[PDB]
């Protein structure tokens, strides 16, 4: 059966929507970074970093 | 389905724009009272033509109407306010 | 849940608003009221047609009608300060 007031239902779904459009974008949101100093003591030249 | 969640709505609205429109159907009618302890007669107006004097007093006819107060913008507003209620929901 | 810090406002909202729906179909029925000391007759307004001249007088007809004071405007208003409350909480 339908509620008397239709205030919840327009609530719910825009901060359904609005949660998911910050948590989950299209550009990847993760890093995978490498420790720094730890290139420096190893490495022998200028573009060993960025080759990583 | 998705019309199901908002059967109420539309059975709400429909009862009311009914009875509006009943009203008006039922206030378009013409019906003209004569006072009996006058002395005018319906008789002289209804044989007349155009531009003529005839004899009576202006104080014994009247006509009859519908004098329902503030029934009608209650109503209305209520009405209205369910419009937009469903047209927020179907993207209009 | 997060839904749990706002139900006393939700359930108050629903309980304003079924009145304030329900007293908009009482004002939609149309009954007719006849003065029994008085002279005309009901049976001669039903049976006329479009356009005549019956006997009678217009102070022995009224309709009823709901005359609730300032009971309207004070309810409509605390509905709508509540639900611009929870319109902030929702990112509305």
């Amino acid at each position: 059966t339908t509620p008397w007031q239709a205030v919840g239902a327009r609530c719910l779904n825009n901060l359904a929507a609005k949660l998911m459009l910050a948590l989950f974008p299209q550009s990847p949101w993760m890093r995978l970074t490498v420790s720094e100093y730890e290139a420096k003591t190893l490495s022998q030249d200028s573009e060993a970093a960025a080759r990583v | 389905s998705y019309c199901e969640e908002y059967l109420g709505d539309l059975n709400s609205l429909e009862t009311i724009t009914e009875a509006i429109t009943k009203m008006a159907k039922v206030a378009s009618k013409v019906v003209g009272l004569v006072n009996p302890n006058g002395i005018t007669q319906p008789r002289r107006l209804n044989k007349a033509a155009t531009g003529e004097f005839v004899a009576g007093r202006v104080e014994d006819i009247n006509f009859l109407q519908l004098t329902k107060g503030q029934d009608f913008t209650i109503a209305k507003s209520v009405a209205d306010a369910i419009e937009q209620r469903l047209g927020w929901a179907f993207l209009l």
